[PDB]
Order: C-alpha cells, then structure tokens, then sequence
C-alpha cells in the first residue's frame, strides 16, 4: 500500500467533498448572472469565482507532496496530474504580470478595433457587426477587398508586436513545466502514458494529423476545383482557372468556413432544401414541444429521461422584457445533479437542431456524474463537441423528420436534393479542414523555432498557397500579423480541437449506424429507435476521463487511433458527382499565379558591377528610397501628361 | 508484512558514552522510519522525524543516520535518564510493524547478589499450601539462574520469578523466585535449597533450610 | 494545550465486548487521524488500524479485521475503540495516538496514557498473606532477609508497606505475577542486619484499595 498512496487517496477524499460544494456556488452565481444581467450580479459571481480560483491554488501546492512514481492506482494518479500542474505560476512575478497585460491588450484590440471608410472617415466599422456582414453578404469585389486588407493591416500591426512578445513568454512558461515549447504544451491533452498498449506520445499527434490529411486531399481538390469554376461566373476576369483562389472571396473574413458560398455554388438551385420551419408554426410548436421531442429522441436509444429539475430550472424561452440575459446556447453542469440549458429558442429548423445539439452535452454530463470531480470532462478536447454534433446530424434527416409529425408522409426525396444537402455540408465540414490543419501547423512551427521571426508572414502565405490553395490579393511583408487577426490566435486558444472533432464525429456516426442496422448510404442514417446503438454510446459516455481516449474510442468504433475513412464514406455520393463535374476542368492549383501578377514590374539591381568597391549595403532604408522614387515618378507623369494631381505615397 | 529487526537487543552502557543503535530493515524502506523513546509506565515520544531530522523539544545528542535499508540511532555521551525501550516504526506498508526493542541499562562493575531463602510461614501450612521464596538482592547482570532443588532433585515447573526495574541509585536488579507446593507434598521432603548462578559468583551459591528445624 | 484523554482501566469478563474511549483536547479534531495500538506487557507494539474522523473511514491490519470496530463522535470529540469476542489473549495496554496533518506527515505525535484492559472473571478477591521468615538459608554474614507473601487477588492495585512506611532500606516489592487461576500474587522482601533477626519490629502492612482489606503481619525467624 505504501503510506504515500494512502495519503494521496485521503487528500483526494477531503478534496472532492470541499470542491463540489464550492464549485456549485461559483457556477450558480454565474448562472444567476447570465439569466439576470444586473450589475449587482457582476461581483456576486466575482467574489464567488475568486473563492474558487484561490481554492485551486491552495490545493495545488498541497498536491506536490505526493510524487507520481510510486502511485499504482490509475484513478488516483489521473486526478493528481490535473492538480499538480503549475501553469502560469511557474513564471517570475513581473513576467506573470507582463503576460496578463499582453493577453488583455490583444483581446481588446480584436474586439474594440475598428476600420473607417476612406471617402467618409466618420463612419467606422467594428468587426462583429458591419465588417462580418460585408464579407458574408457582399458580392462586390472592391468592397470585399477593402474590408479584408484594411482590418487585416490594422489589427495586423497591433497583434504583431504583442504577439511576438507573447510567443517569447509562453515558451518560458512551457519550458519551466518540462515541455519543449508551447506547442508541446498544447498537445499534452492527447498524451497517454503507460496504460499497457494504449499509449500515445505528444509527437505522435503531428504524425497522425499529417497522415490523415493526405487522404482528405483528393476530396478537397475536387471541391476546390468545383468552387473555382462556380466562382468564375460570379467574378469574371478575376480568378484564373488553373490558379488558387483569392483570399477575400471565400465567404467570411478569414476563409475558415466556406458556408457562405452556397448561394453561388448550389448545384440545383431550382430545388429548395428541406425546411420544416413552417410546419412547426402550422402545428403550433412552442419552445417546450421541441425540447419534449428532443427528450423523446434520447429515450428511444436507451438514454435516460431528464433529471426532473431540468424543466423547472432552465432558460428555454426568452423573457423579452427589461429582464435581460445572454443568448449563447450553453449547457450547464453546476454540480450535484443540476443540469440546465440556456438558449432563447425561436421556432425555426436550426433551433430544433440546436436543441438536439445542446441536449447532447447534457446527456454527456448526466453520464459521468458518478465520476470524481477532476474526471468530469470529455476524454479529450474533441470528444465533447463531437457527441453533440452526431445528435443534430441524425435529427435533421428526412427519415427522422417525416416520422416526428412534420414532413407529410407521401414525400419521396430527390437524388438532386441529396447533392444539394451534401454540398452544404462539405462547404462547412471539408472546407474548414485545410484551414484548421494549416493554422495549427503554422503555430506549432513558430513556437518551436522552426520559423524565424523574420519569416513569419513569408511562411504564412507559402503554406496557404500550398496546403489551403488560397492566394493573397495584396502582398504582406513582416509588419503584418495576419494569423493574429483571427479570434483563436489572439485570444490564446488551441485550434487542433476542431480538426479532431471533425474526424471523431463521423467515426462515431459510422460506428452507430452499423449497430442500428442501417442499409443505405451513411448520410441518410438514423440512430433513433435503436437501443443497441445507445448502448455502444453510453459505454463511452459514462467514462469521463477515467480511461484514456484511445480506450474510449475502442468502446465505440473498435479502433485506437483516429480514422478518416468514415469521413470519406459520408461524402461518397458527392465525390463521385464531383468527378463527373470536373471532367473538363482542372483539378489542382498552381502556387505561382497571383491577383497582382499581371500588373507587376520586376526590378533587378546589380550593385557590385556599377560600383564594385565603394558600394553601399542594400538594407530596408534603401527600399524606402526606392518606393519614394517610384512614387515621385508617378506624381510627375500624372501632372505633365494627364494634368491630374494625385498624391501617390510610398505606401502605394 | 515487513519484519523490522533491531541489531542489538539489550545494552547496559555507562554514562558519558557515545553509542549507536541499529534497526535493520526487511525490504526497501526509503527513509520512512521513526524512532520512539518509551520510558517505564509511560507513552512513547518521538526521536527522529524521517531519518536524521529531529523534533523540537528533544535535547541534543539524538541523531539518526542511514537510508534505504540500514539505519542507526546515535546517542552521544548518554544521560543517566536516557533509559527505555527504543523502537523503530515503519513507513511504506500500512501495517506499521513496530520494531523489537532495545533496553538501556547502566553500571560497569557487577556485584554478586545477596541470596536469601525463606521457608513457608506456619500460617500458610494451616491453609494447605507452601510457598518457598528465594530472594536475590542487588545485582547488575540480570542473566541470573535460580535452580530450586528439593532433596537434591532439580525442580522444574512449579516456580515463578519476577525482577525489579534497574535501580535509579545503584543501577542493580533484584529478583524473587517463588516455589509453590501443597502442604502434603511439602511434608514429603526435607532439604529445600535455592542455587543461584551469576557472573559475580565464581561458583554458584546455595541457600538452604531443613523443613522442621527451628 | 494539545492532549489526548483516555478512559478506564476496565476489567471485563471474557467473551463479552468492551468500549474504549479516547477524548481529544487542544487541536481541532476532524483534522488528524486517530490510530490505535496494542502493547502486550513485556512485548513489542503492533498496529490495530485507524478511524478517520472526517468521512468515518476505517482501515485495519489483518490480525484484527472482524475483531475490533472503530467509531467516532464529531459532536463530542471522542473516538471509540470497541473490541468484541474477548478471549484471554486480548489483555494489553491499548494506546490511542494521532498523527499530525491529515495526509501530509504520517508519523505519530501525541499519545494517550493507555487503558489497561484485563480479561478475567471470578469478580474481585482479597489477598492471602503469609510471612516469609528470616532464616540462615537467607542469612549471609552481616545481613538476613525477611518478607511477606501476598497472593491470590484479582484487583490489581495492592500495596504492602514495612512497619507503616518506616523501613525504606532493602524493602523491595517484586512485580505481581498472574497465575493460570487468573489471580495475581506477589512477595515483598527486605534485608536487615543478621544481628537484628527478631530484635526490632518488622510488620508488613497489607492494604487492598479496591476492596477494604488492611492487615499487619509480623515476620519472625523460624520459631
Ligand atoms: C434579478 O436580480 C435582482 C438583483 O440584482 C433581483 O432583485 C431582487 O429581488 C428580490 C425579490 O425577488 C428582492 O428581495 C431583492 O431585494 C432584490 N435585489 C435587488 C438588489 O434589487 C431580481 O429579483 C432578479 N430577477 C429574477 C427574475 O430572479
Ligand atoms: C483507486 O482508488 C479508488 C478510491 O479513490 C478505488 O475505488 C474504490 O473501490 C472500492 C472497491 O471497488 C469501493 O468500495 C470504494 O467505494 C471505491 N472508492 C470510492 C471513493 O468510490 C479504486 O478501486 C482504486 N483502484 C484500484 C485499481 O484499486
Ligand atoms: C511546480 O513549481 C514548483 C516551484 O514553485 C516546484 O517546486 C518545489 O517546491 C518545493 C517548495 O515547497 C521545494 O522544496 C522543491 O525543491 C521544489 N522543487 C523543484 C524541482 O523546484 C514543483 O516541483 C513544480 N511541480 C511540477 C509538477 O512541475
Ligand atoms: C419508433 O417506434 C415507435 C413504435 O414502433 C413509433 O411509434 C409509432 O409511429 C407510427 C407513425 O409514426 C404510429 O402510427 C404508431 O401508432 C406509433 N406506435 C407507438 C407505439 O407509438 C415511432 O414513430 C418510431 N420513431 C421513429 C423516430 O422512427
Ligand atoms: C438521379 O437518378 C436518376 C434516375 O436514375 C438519374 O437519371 C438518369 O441518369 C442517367 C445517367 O446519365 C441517364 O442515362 C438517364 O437518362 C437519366 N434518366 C432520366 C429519366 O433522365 C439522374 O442522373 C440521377 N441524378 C444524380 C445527380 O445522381
Ligand atoms: C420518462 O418519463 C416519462 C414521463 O414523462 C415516463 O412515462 C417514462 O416511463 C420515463 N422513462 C422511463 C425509461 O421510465
Ligand atoms: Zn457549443
């Protein structure tokens, strides 16, 4: 037994008693803030939140007296790793206050930075209203190129200096926690150590991501070539039919999701998509029936009822009056059998689907309620939002909709509607996987020093032409920080959790449709009325983090690593259809074409032949004098030939 | 589980002497033993925190050493009041099996016991039983032997001894052995003898009486 | 200050059950495990187990599972040890001791004083006294020894003095012995110059405090 083990076990027993009653108070005070926005309620959760944040730092230093080399129990050892990790407490005193100032500066530049119109400089647009609605709605080439560039440049410069400092620091925090760099710190969520054949290194994730990406690359090239052909009809004389796509024409500000190109790229535009938003009005479905239809969806597969206090304590419907609340759809795990759902539910199709999505998190949280407190989470960072998306995937099928009451029973779906559905999925699912892969591959190489600080923006657009297939419309030097203009980069968030969530989502779906004895294609599958499929899901749901995630995958899919063949079986009716539409077109892209390339003038300077000795060095100050000499030459030509006064600068 | 043994069993060292007491391990006990001083008719106290760290309130000269499987309690220039049974506890395994024990006596010179035999009182022989007491007074080496003989037959299994705590003045021991017989069996023999063997005696001393001789 | 309190030198009939209480003082309480140890007289210590006052969790050694139970009252700061099916073997000093911390340092700090648990029936009994006469067998040169044998009593605390407490030279009472009959016995002897065999007064004063026995017996040479 060894005293050590006993001591640890006890310490954890007295810990979980005093953690559960104290975390319940910090969560209920935050629930009362978000349903009831009062400035009384702001510091109601801030003194209760700091009672929690200080309680962890007391109990972290008490857990250092139990080293890990002698603990034989794995449940006890797993809670000690979550509690002994130092975090940002390992830094200096003035460096830990310097790091929190940089993080608060970058998140304030992102949310409060604005962009002003050039011809009317009194109207300035923030990002989240106004500048996002330009890139999502406009079809004008010059208005999309303006927003992009502008926002880019500004936020760029800002996040630049701060970003550099931050990168420099976060590495010291990771190396003092016995990691190689900060990229190795982020991959520690997937690390499994010594569970007798279920192990997983932190460097095996880079190999498993690059191996599974090379099988998406045939499907992505046919989707990239089909979008390029349909974009040439909306922007003629702007997109080369063998080159990359311009970065500002991709549906939003960064090109993360291609879902706003559906109105330009729809394969059969005359056939409308399956929408049940009007039959829910004609059957008078309020924001209690669709949660009762969602609850009976889960009891059909064998998952239990709701917890009988879920209906009383909830926020299923908006107040509407002066009583204010925040409407982001979240599931809550307050503690001691308290599970609450907060969303202002409309009567629409997607709020019927988001009700199935958010109740997937509640059925996940209701399963591992018997676990210890530190093991009440997903098996890694991808499992949580993957279970919540296979619930909305099955609930949006027309086989499920026609048996719930909507979608009148003499309704045969067309095989042109299924291609209209599969392309709207592939613009969001497949269209984000080369963006998610390239961004984490750029950040992993910056953190470990494989990319020097004078080649950050050279390697960013070299990787976008090669991996993503997206070209910049304006050349960006090392004064910009275009990756930091995304929310997850400047607010310190791990981005690999969106790649692995996409791969687990279809691995879970294919493993559940075989249990439910599904016959047709994968994208028409339902898991409802199948108890033997809910049994395969609940055996992973009840684990939490008590078992490794490689063992949690084998409880569902029968494998130990993440696989990409279930993703390609989902988009198999689309992939055969895309190979027929790209018979004449060119599949692939060349990384040499550029939107500014046919108007460029190449300058070649040979300094040591005109001077030899007494020849000056060509630094960045000489490039400033060249740009002012060309700007002088353009000013004289427009005055002496065209009689116009155009003030060209060196920034033009 | 783990068998904790003590390398000595009894010491009788004089004051002003630097000594060493060793508890050997069983398996691998990594610096998790604790030394306990227990005086007579009391509760034990602490002596060593983990292997050499000391508890505040102890006097000096109390130092432990060693790790892994060999430990040594070291006392330097001992006190006269540093007597008691010095234990060593265990760490690892839960069932903390307390060590054996190492008593601490003193004195340097051994003085042969005064011996004395006492026949049974006439009051007792009325009751129907005979106790025959033999006393050994003051004596260092307690490893004394008391052989009863009845008519020159060595008597086995009808005696009991007890011994006093080492005397706080002269550091000696005293021992009382009682031979118990029935009146009937007492009246069947003549010479009752008590033969004491001890290191301070060159040859054993016998004190004896003859039943029924004023 | 930090003390632990014990309770009762309990004499129990064998086969019954017992209740050993350990009361706390000073330190909080529900912040230090309470252990129990057994010490046979003239033998080394061994471990019983412990009861955590928080969570009422118990642990036992293998020689005591199903023998003794451990309970605790948070409202009165008392810990309980209760043995059951008491044989003649469970006759030892039982210590209650804590260690500090709660999970940090697992070494004992403060102890009780031990509750002497004796397992024997036949209720209490008074002592039977005989005088051990001074004799030439006991005489050697300048001195001769005489004493008093006080035997067959249960109620352990018994005292024998010499001449109402007068003689302190040579007076040595030996530890009482526990017979197979279940009753104690002892003998106290004193040496006195052999010129003074019968000359002065040598009367042993026997007092038995649990009972009320008080008897003075004179010791004289063999007639
Ligand atoms: C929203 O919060 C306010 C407080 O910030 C609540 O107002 C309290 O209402 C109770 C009665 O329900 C009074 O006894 C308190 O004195 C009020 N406090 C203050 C500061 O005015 C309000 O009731 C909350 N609303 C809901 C729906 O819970
Ligand atoms: C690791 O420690 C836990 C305790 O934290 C052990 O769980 C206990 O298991 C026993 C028997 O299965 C139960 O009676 C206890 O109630 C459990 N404790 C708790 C707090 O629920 C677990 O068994 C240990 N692991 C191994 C392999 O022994
Ligand atoms: C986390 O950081 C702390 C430093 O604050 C590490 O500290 C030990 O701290 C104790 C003080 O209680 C010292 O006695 C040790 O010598 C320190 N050890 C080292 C190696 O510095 C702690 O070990 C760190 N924990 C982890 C898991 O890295
Ligand atoms: C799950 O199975 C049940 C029972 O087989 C289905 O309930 C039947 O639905 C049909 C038409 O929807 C009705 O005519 C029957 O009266 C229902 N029977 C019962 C017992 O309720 C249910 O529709 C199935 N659900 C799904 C999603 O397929
Ligand atoms: C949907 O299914 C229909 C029926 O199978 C397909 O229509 C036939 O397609 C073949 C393939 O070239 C033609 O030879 C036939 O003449 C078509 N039939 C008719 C009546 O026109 C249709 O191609 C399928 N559509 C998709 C997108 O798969
Ligand atoms: C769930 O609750 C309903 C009542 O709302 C009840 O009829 C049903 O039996 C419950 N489910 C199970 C599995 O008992
Ligand atoms: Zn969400």
């Amino acid at each position: 037994q060894s005293t050590i083990e006993e001591q640890a076990k006890t310490f954890l027993d007295k810990f979980n008693h005093e953690a559960e009653d104290l975390f319940y108070q910090s969560s209920l005070a935050s629930w009362n803030y978000n349903t009831n926005i009062t400035e009384e309620n702001v510091q109601n959760m801030n003194n209760a939140g700091d009672k929690w944040s200080a309680f962890l730092k007391e109990q972290s230093t008490l857990a250092q007296m139990y080293p890990l080399q002698e603990i034989q129990n794995l449940t006890v050892k797993l809670q000690l790793q979550a509690l002994q990790q130092n975090g940002s407490s390992v830094l200096s005193e003035d460096k830990s206050k310097r790091l929190n100032t940089i993080l608060n500066t970058m998140s304030t530049i992102y949310s409060t930075g604005k962009v002003c119109n050039p011809d009317n400089p009194q109207e300035c647009l923030l990002l989240e209203p106004g500048l996002n609605e330009i890139m999502a709605n406009s079809l004008d080439y010059n208005e999309r190129l303006w927003a992009w560039e502008s926002w880019r440049s500004e936020v760029g410069k800002q996040l630049r200096p701060l970003y550099e400092e931050y990168v420099v620091l976060k590495n010291e925090m990771a190396r003092a926690n016995h990691y190689e760099d900060y990229g190795d710190y982020w991959r520690g969520d997937y690390e499994v150590n010594g569970v007798d054949g279920y192990d997983y290194s932190r460097g095996q994730l880079i190999e498993d991501v690059e191996h599974t990406f090379e099988e998406i690359k045939p499907l992505y090239e046919h989707l990239h070539a089909y979008v390029r052909a349909k974009l040439m009809n909306a922007y003629p004389s702007y997109i080369s039919p063998i080159g990359c796509l311009p970065a500002h024409l991709l549906g939003d500000m960064w090109g993360r999701f291609w879902t706003n190109l559906y109105s330009l790229t729809v394969p059969f535009g005359q056939k409308p998509n399956i929408d049940v938003t009007d039959a829910m009005v004609d059957q008078a479905w309020d924001a209690q029936r669709i949660f009762k239809e969602a609850e009976k969806f889960f009891v059909s597969v064998g998952l239990p009822n709701m917890t009988q206090g879920f209906w009383e304590n909830s926020m299923l419907t908006d107040p509407g009056n002066v009583q204010k609340a925040v409407c982001h759809p979240t599931a809550w795990d307050l503690g001691k059998g308290d599970f609450r759902i907060l969303m202002c539910t409309k009567v629409t199709m997607d709020d019927f689907l988001t009700a199935h999505h958010e109740m997937g998190h509640i059925q996940y949280d209701m399963a591992y309620a018997a676990q210890p407190f530190l093991l009440r989470n997903g098996a890694n960072e991808g499992f949580h939002e993957a279970v919540g998306e296979i619930m909305s995937l099955s609930a949006a099928t027309p086989k499920h909709l026609k048996s719930i009451g909507l979608l009148s029973p003499d309704f045969q779906e067309d095989n042109e509607t299924e291609i209209n559905f599969l392309l709207k999925q592939a613009l969001t699912i497949v269209g984000t996987l080369p963006f998610t892969y390239m961004l984490e591959k750029w950040r992993w190489m910056v953190f470990k020093g494989e990319i020097p600080k004078d080649q950050w923006m050279k390697k960013w657009w070299e990787m976008k032409r090669e991996i993503v297939g997206v070209v910049e419309p304006v050349p960006h030097d090392e004064t910009y920080c275009d990756p930091a203009s995304l929310f997850h980069v400047s607010n310190d968030y791990s981005f690999i959790r969106y790649y692995t969530r996409t791969l687990y989502q279809f691995q879970f779906q294919e493993a559940l449709c075989q249990a439910a004895k599904h016959e047709g294609p994968l994208h028409k599958c339902d898991i409802s009325n199948s108890t033997e499929a809910g049994q395969k899901l609940f055996n992973m749901l009840r684990l939490g983090k008590s078992e490794p995630w490689t063992l949690a995958l084998e409880n569902v899919v029968g494998a130990k690593n993440m696989n990409v063949r279930p993703l390609l079986n989902y988009f198999e009716p689309l992939f055969t259809w895309l190979k027929d539409q790209n018979k004449n077109s060119f599949v692939g892209w060349s990384t040499d074409w550029s939107p500014y390339a046919d108007q460029s003038i190449k300058v070649r300077i040979s300094l040591k032949s005109a001077l030899g000795d007494k020849a000056y060095e060509w630094n960045d100050n000489e490039m400033y004098l060249f740009r002012s000499s060309v700007a002088y030459a353009m000013r004289q030509y427009f005055l002496k030939v065209k009689n116009q006064m155009i003030l060209f600068g060196e920034e033009d | 589980d783990i068998v904790m043994t003590q390398s000595p069993a009894t010491l009788s060292v004089t004051p002003g002497d630097r000594v060493s007491l060793s508890c050997r391990a069983s398996q691998s006990i990594r610096d998790y033993l604790y030394w306990y001083q227990q005086k007579s008719h009391e509760s034990p106290r602490l002596l060593i925190k983990y292997a050499s760290q000391s508890i505040s309130g102890i006097p000096s000269r109390f130092s432990g050493s060693g790790s892994g499987s060999d430990f040594t309690l070291s006392i330097n220039s001992v006190e006269p009041e540093d007597v008691g049974v010095y234990y060593c506890q265990n760490g690892h395994s839960f069932p903390y099996t307390f060590g054996g024990g190492t008593k601490l006596e003193i004195k340097r010179t051994v003085a042969a016991p005064s011996v004395f035999i006492f026949p049974p009182s006439d009051e007792q022989l009325k009751s129907g039983t005979a106790s025959v007491v033999c006393l050994l007074n003051n004596f260092y080496p307690r490893e004394a032997k008391v052989q009863w003989k009845v008519d020159n037959a060595l008597q086995s299994g009808n005696s009991q001894e007890s011994v006093t705590e080492q005397d706080s003045k002269d550091s000696t021991y005293s021992l009382s052995s009682t031979l118990t017989l029935s009146k009937a069996d007492y009246e069947k023999h003549k010479v009752y003898a008590c033969e004491v063997t001890h290191q301070g005696l060159s040859s054993p001393v016998t004190k004896s009486f003859n039943r029924g001789e004023c | 200050e930090v003390q632990l309190e014990e309770s009762g030198a309990e004499l129990v009939r064998p086969g019954a059950s017992v209740k050993i209480s350990c009361k706390a003082f000073g330190y909080t309480f529900t912040n230090h495990h309470i252990n129990w140890m057994k010490q046979r007289p003239g033998q080394g210590l061994d471990w019983i187990g412990y009861v955590n006052p928080y969570n009422d969790y118990t642990k036992y050694s293998q020689n005591f599972k199903g023998k003794a139970t451990l309970s605790v009252d948070r409202s009165s700061s008392t810990a309980y040890m209760e043995l059951s099916s008491l044989t003649s073997e469970d006759s030892a000093v039982y210590y209650c001791a804590r260690w500090r911390d709660y999970d940090r340092d697992w070494y004992f700090d403060v102890w009780g004083a031990g509750t002497t648990v004796i397992v024997s029936s036949a209720s209490t009994k008074g002592p039977s006294v005989f005088p051990l006469a001074p004799s030439s067998k006991s005489t050697s040169g300048g001195t001769a020894a005489l004493g008093c044998l006080v035997k067959d009593y249960f109620p352990e605390p018994v005292t024998v003095s010499w001449n109402s407490g007068a003689l302190t030279s040579g007076v040595h009472t030996f530890p009482a012995v526990l017979q197979s009959s279940g009753l104690y016995s002892l003998s106290s002897v004193v040496t006195v110059p052999s010129s003074s065999l019968g000359t002065q007064t040598y009367i042993c004063n026997v007092n038995h405090k649990p009972s009320n026995t008080k008897v003075d017996k004179k010791v004289e040479p063999k007639s």
